[PDB]
């Protein structure tokens, strides 16, 4: 059997290198030749208890796109758990009992960790949990940097917008520090600043990495910028100072750029960026968002499939 | 085995003796990992002073066994103290508080958007030399605490 | 053609032995041998206008597991009688025009009747309505408790919690009261006693009842255990001095039960039942839950295809 | 004139001495008192024995004394617990608790509408012996408890 | 001095029958011989933190018979208790250092209490606090007793209604157990009974009380028919079972009732007093009402005046 064959995939912490390119190739792969029939048979479980547009939307189409179907929610207010006042343990208990895997989205960390305790042989994916992990975003994360890179190593990697309360950087940073020569600059109010235990793990690595007060300057020595949104819903109230975007991106600020800079972002962007950027070609966000496809797709592949997909 | 000034019985046939606790650490243990949830007979000295130890809490239980997981533990409240395996009346075995792998069931994620507070499930944390101090990982969100700001239950 | 053949399922009430004993038998044939394709081309409605986690997920992987496709609604608040104040009936109108079958759950009584009124040939298949009538459930129920027993006739079954408005026991009283030398135990909050019109049922059928006063005299005496939440949301304020449960089981009660014995639960359930149980082996109601697929199944399997399936 | 009968004794110099304290109650003492905050070595004999009184917790704390009210609210916790006061190692002082009139500031009116909760005051009821059990009037919301409820708080 | 000068009137048990029989006196003697100006120039704070009609107003105008100005508010919502956040300590803290006494009405219990150890040498006077304790309800209602029957003693007086719950009545009770002779008919659903440490001082006293399960066992019996409110506000929801009038009088059960009889009720009555009853000579809820004035003049008289002479 393949390594993440009835794996469950909750923490990029959990995963190595040779898992993450497992993924990728996999990804790159199955962007050639799609495996139409590939996951037949099979019912997963959409279970979203959180809003996402790009997150379940782009898991639902991998699924029907391997000929696998599907069952769920996307919001747990009709579930018994929504009225009836059941735990999400119970919740996962009986589900578990009806398909082959379960995709879910959650208001709080390590929901998805709770659910395996109780999903039983049935694997959990993971499709963000509070401010804690992000894992398939990453992946798209990875598989668009690569693309447009051709590398993962040695890397320019400016990170701006909310990180303390961002799953997606939370996870991403620990995914290339799991690889070498990659330089980390972030760009976060001093508040939605990056959580402590993300920089020791890169502190022990060697892996190096700067704070910056601007894009400004780590603008002209950078491969990729990662953008985010202010994680607006996780926010307290004595963090509402930064609620309105700090870093601004446009078109006018990239003329330094590298010529391979790419702009990414894990959507949504409010006013983090401006449209103008859109026009230009640094931009890749959208296609970063397509991405999303081949990576969900390769993971449902492998986890699903003991045998290496052909 | 109980040494010179006045007399005290404090030592038994069958039980455990946690030796060389740092004062005021005595009370809190009794609590936190429930040594008085037992039936047998206890025997506690508070603020005893020794003479290695300035003024040493101490405890000790009839009957009663300590787990080298249990024991380990302590580790991160006393982790100076020495346990001693006392069966017919005689020292079987002197151990240590050594620095453990995980601490499940009492210990409080101090995260209030953790899962593990409204579900029912048992409380975990992986334990960590960061630097004048061990660190606290929620086993669920992911996120990590100093062991002095951690809470327990 | 099946006896259940284009049928529409709403009340166990019209019902027979011959009738369970059919989709129980399906439910086992199918569970051995799945038939993955036995309903492609139909499209069934999945309509919930009303809360569910088990009883509308079940259903849904149950069509895809034979093959059909599925169409519905999880809230009615989307639905343009949710929004435009349309009739159920106009509603059931149109939507008879679409598809080959119509699953739905109602906060009423009565409800899947009217749609049969609608409904034309199109058969319905009454989730839960109101207090009334939850047919499938009372299937799995069946199929559970003859997996454990080996028979429907003779038991001793406890039935405890909300009986007044549990649509649940409503039915499966009167289903094994279709079987022969039943003995039923009922503990129940005075007010939220079992009903006059299934106790008639059971005297002149000549079944044996007696009220009991508490778990602990019915426990040594009984095969299944039958708990029930509180259904709160369907009480009356003259009645929230029962809305928090009265009779609550934990592990300890269970030294003097049968070997054999099992305790089942509808689901959900918030403290009627306390998670020790959970390890004990009496507990089934997970299993219980599991159970659902087959029945459903088979139940779907009769109603849409003529031929006695193979 | 001097040390108890079974074989586990530390008879102090000076200081109170608190035994017959009914089963499981000495370590609520030993906190609901906070008399694990000084220094003065205390010795605990939790689940001892009795035969006639089955198994009992003694407080032994050396060169501290209780207050003349503090064992005035031990009169509810322990009725059959006794004080002995002592000095030049021996028995100096003999006290046992008796019920107060009134007591505050330690109880919590569990009348949830009683203003007491809200507002910033010090409770206070009355203790008047029923038959069964001491019943307490809240000061406030003048509603009368037994102390078996007014003792969850 | 008089007694009552510069006394708090919170609890009627703080009280003895002289304290008593003098306010009915002096009461007695004002509503004969008014006195326009006796409070003249003192300046008296209304502080209702909870709806009142009767008690405020009748207080109110008490003062202004008696020449006093007023001063106070008829809701919390706009003091800086309500929007601010202030204590109701640090509230009657500064009001006290303004005005020459207090008269407060709160939700909780003990409220009145707590005042007096903020007031300082002002008098606090409890027009209700939760359901504790009604004193100057007690009063007039004293008063009224004594106007219609001439005595205060050997009476027998009968208590219908939400008794736990109603302030007005565990009030009365101790007051007239101060008397001699008196007998108590208490009529109360279960859930709302007298309280025990009431009933406790009856026995205790050598008082002779008995319960009914309904109004007509003691029709023929009692001098006084105390009606009283379900008071759905301090109602808890378990309760809620309870919140309709389960004894109703009627004009027509009144037939066989002693001629001297008369219907008193602290108000107001929502459905457990017919308007038929109204029109009957045995109707006296609108004249007590009355004589609040008089009761409230007499008390404002006594405790702001160190020697009254009339
Ligand atoms: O919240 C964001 O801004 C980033 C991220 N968003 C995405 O996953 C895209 P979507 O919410 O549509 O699935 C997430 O953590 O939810
Ligand atoms: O309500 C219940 O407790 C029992 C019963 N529940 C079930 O059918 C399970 P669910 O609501 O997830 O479909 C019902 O009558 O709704
Ligand atoms: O509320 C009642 O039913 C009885 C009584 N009512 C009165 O005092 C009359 P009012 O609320 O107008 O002052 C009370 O204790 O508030
Ligand atoms: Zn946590
Ligand atoms: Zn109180």
């Amino acid at each position: 059997a393949n390594p993440l064959y009835q794996k469950h995939i909750i923490s990029i912490n959990d995963l190595s290198r040779d898992d993450l390119n497992l993924v990728l190739a996999t990804a790159a792969k199955l962007k050639a030749n799609p495996q139409p029939e590939l996951l037949k048979h099979k019912v997963i479980a959409s279970c979203f208890f959180a809003a996402s547009t790009r997150t379940r939307l782009s898991f639902e189409t991998s699924m029907h796109r391997l000929g696998a179907s599907v069952v769920g929610f996307s919001d747990s207010a009709n579930t018994s758990l929504g009225k009836k006042g059941e735990t999400l343990a119970d919740t996962i208990s009986v589900i578990s009992t009806y398909v082959d895997a379960i995709v879910m989205r959650h208001p709080q960390e390590g929901a998805a960790r709770l659910a395996t305790e109780f999903s039983g042989n049935v694997p959990v994916l993971n499709a963000g949990d509070g401010s804690n992990q992000h894992p398939t975003q990453t992946l798209l994360d990875l598989f668009t940097i690569q693309e447009t890179q051709g590398r993962l190593d040695n890397l320019h990697v400016a990170m701006v917008g909310d990180l303390k309360y961002g799953r997606t950087v939370h996870s991403l940073t620990q995914a290339l520090a799991k690889f070498d020569g990659n330089r980390f600059y972030f760009i976060a109010p001093d508040a939605l600043a990056m959580p402590q235990y993300i920089l020791d793990m890169l502190d022990e690595k060697g892996i190096a990495w700067s704070l910056h007060s601007s894009i400004e300057e780590v603008m002209a020595e950078v491969d990729i910028l990662y953008m985010t949104r202010v994680q607006k819903e996780r926010l307290d109230p004595s963090e509402y100072a930064n609620v309105k975007a700090q870093f601004v991106l446009r078109a006018s600020d990239l003329h330094n750029a590298k010529a391979n800079m790419k702009v990414l972002h894990p959507l949504p962007r409010v006013d983090e960026i401006a449209t103008d950027v859109d026009k230009t070609p640094h931009a890749w966000y959208f296609q970063q968002a397509g991405n999303g496809i081949f990576a969900r797709q390769a993971l449902l592949a492998l986890v699903l499939n003991r045998d290496l997909v052909l | 085995m109980t040494h010179d000034n006045k007399l005290q019985v404090e030592a038994i046939k069958r039980g455990t003796v946690i030796d060389h606790i740092p004062a005021q650490i005595g009370f809190k243990l009794l609590s936190l990992f429930k040594l008085t949830e037992t039936d047998q007979r206890i025997t506690i000295g508070l603020n005893l002073p020794s003479g290695e130890m300035g003024r040493k809490d101490l405890i000790k239980i009839e009957n009663t066994f300590l787990s080298e997981d249990q024991v380990d533990q302590l580790a991160l409240y006393a982790p100076q103290a020495t346990v001693n395996r006392i069966d017919n009346y005689e020292v079987v075995g002197k151990s240590r508080p050594s620095l453990p792998e995980r601490i499940d069931n009492v210990l409080v994620c101090p995260n209030s958007n953790c899962i593990s507070h409204a579900e029912p499930v048992s409380s975990s944390f992986a334990v960590r030399k960061r630097a004048n101090d061990i660190a606290l990982k929620c086993k669920y969100c992911e996120k990590e605490f100093s062991h002095n700001v951690v809470l327990a239950n």
